[PDB]
């Protein structure tokens, strides 16, 4: 399949309580490898993350001059990095962006040379960083060291990172009233966590009637999801739900009982 | 600005009387990052319950997974209790096994 | 060689 290697990083101030935390969580796919939180009580690699709480530090002090704002309040800065690989190990593509109180702020662009600015204040960054040259810093790194890591990480971990779990299904069916009954189709234990899970009325996708649940994590690794359609009493052989995912040798089918 | 969380109530496998399993309260879509999550049996907290590391969706939006070990049966309730800035009081959502 | 990447202050 298609793999991803992504940092997830959050820095938060919280005026009062000391010094922004720095949370950096990384990820093969749906699979977590590493985190570096400042709260919490290789060399190399840690010294990076401590730079990189100051880093972040740096660049909350900043954005809230860059925003005129007080020192009063508490503020978020997120980004993503990382790169995307097929199925032959081949670069697909690198990120790298940032948002500041949940807002897209700045993102070098699929290009890995140029920037794209939010705002004003996000173009003072796109300056600083055009003048420092930091795009080509980061090209390097998400062309070089983050597909060589994600292709290591993936072969010496074939036997998970390499390995799609399909969902077990199944259909059940609960009356709301004398005239109506919910079906809900059930997905459990899959990997990764992208799935496709519709229902289907007489062959036609009922998107605006579903009720489709977040995909959302088990704790054994895998991902669960539900579907669910309220449907006339007696016409629940018009229903099917359709089940796509990496680990199926063919997609689902399903209907009640 | 501010995103209130979403709110999923679970078990790790399927739900069998008197085994032993995982409940799960999934919180996610939500912004800023503080929020307070309770596991409750028969309405009081759980002691000792875990949580993931936080992370958050490409849309920016933060999630977590706060579990423990439980033995379901008959009789007991379980829920999970959310905070969050967005929320006036604690929104509490029970465990279904069909949800 | 480091799996980590260098951040740059905004």
């Amino acid at each position: 399949g298609s793999h991803s290697m992504r940092y997830f990083d959050t820095a938060m101030s919280r005026p009062g309580r000391g010094e922004p935390r720095f949370i950096s969580v990384g990820y093969v796919d749906d699979t977590q490898f590493v985190r570096f939180d400042s709260d919490a009580a290789w060399d190399r690699n840690t010294q990076i993350f401590k730079t990189n709480t100051q880093t972040d530090r740096c660049s909350l002090r900043n954005l809230r001059g860059y925003y005129n704002q007080s020192e009063a309040g508490s503020h978020t800065l997120q980004s993503m990095y990382g790169c995307d690989v097929g199925p032959d190990g081949r670069l697909l593509r690198g990120h790298n962006q940032y948002a500041y109180d949940g807002k897209d702020y700045i993102a070098l662009n699929e290009d890995l040379r140029s920037w794209t600015a939010a705002d004003t204040a996000a173009q003072i960054t796109q300056r600083k960083w055009e003048a420092a040259r930091v795009a080509e810093q980061d090209r390097a790194y998400l062309e070089g060291t983050c597909v060589e890591w994600l292709r290591r990480y993936l072969e010496n971990g074939k036997d998970t990172l390499e390995r799609a779990d399909p969902p077990k299904t199944h259909v059940t069916h609960h009356p709301i009233s004398d005239h109506e009954a919910t079906l809900r189709c059930w997905a459990l234990g899959f990997y990764p966590a992208e799935i496709t899970l519709t229902w289907q009325r007489d062959g036609e996708d009922q998107t605006q009637d579903t009720e489709l649940v977040e995909t959302r994590p088990a704790g054994d690794r895998t991902f669960q999801k539900w579907a669910a359609v309220v449907v006339p009493s007696g016409e629940e052989q018009r229903y099917t739900c359709h089940v796509q995912h990496e680990g199926l040798p063919k997609p689902l089918t399903l209907r009640w009982e | 600005i501010q995103r209130t969380p979403k709110i999923q109530v679970y078990s790790r496998h399927p739900a069998e009387n008197g085994k032993s399993n995982f409940l799960n309260c999934y919180v996610s879509g939500f912004h800023p990052s503080d929020i307070e999550v309770d596991l409750l049996k028969n309405g009081e907290r759980i002691e000792k319950v875990e949580h993931s590391d936080l992370s958050f969706s490409k849309d920016w939006s933060f999630y977590l997974l706060y579990y423990t070990e439980f033995t379901p049966t008959e009789k007991d309730e379980y829920a999970c209790r959310v905070n969050h800035v967005t929320l006036s009081q604690p929104k509490i959502v029970k465990w279904d096994r069909d949800m | 060689r480091a799996f980590v990447k260098k951040k740059y202050c905004l």
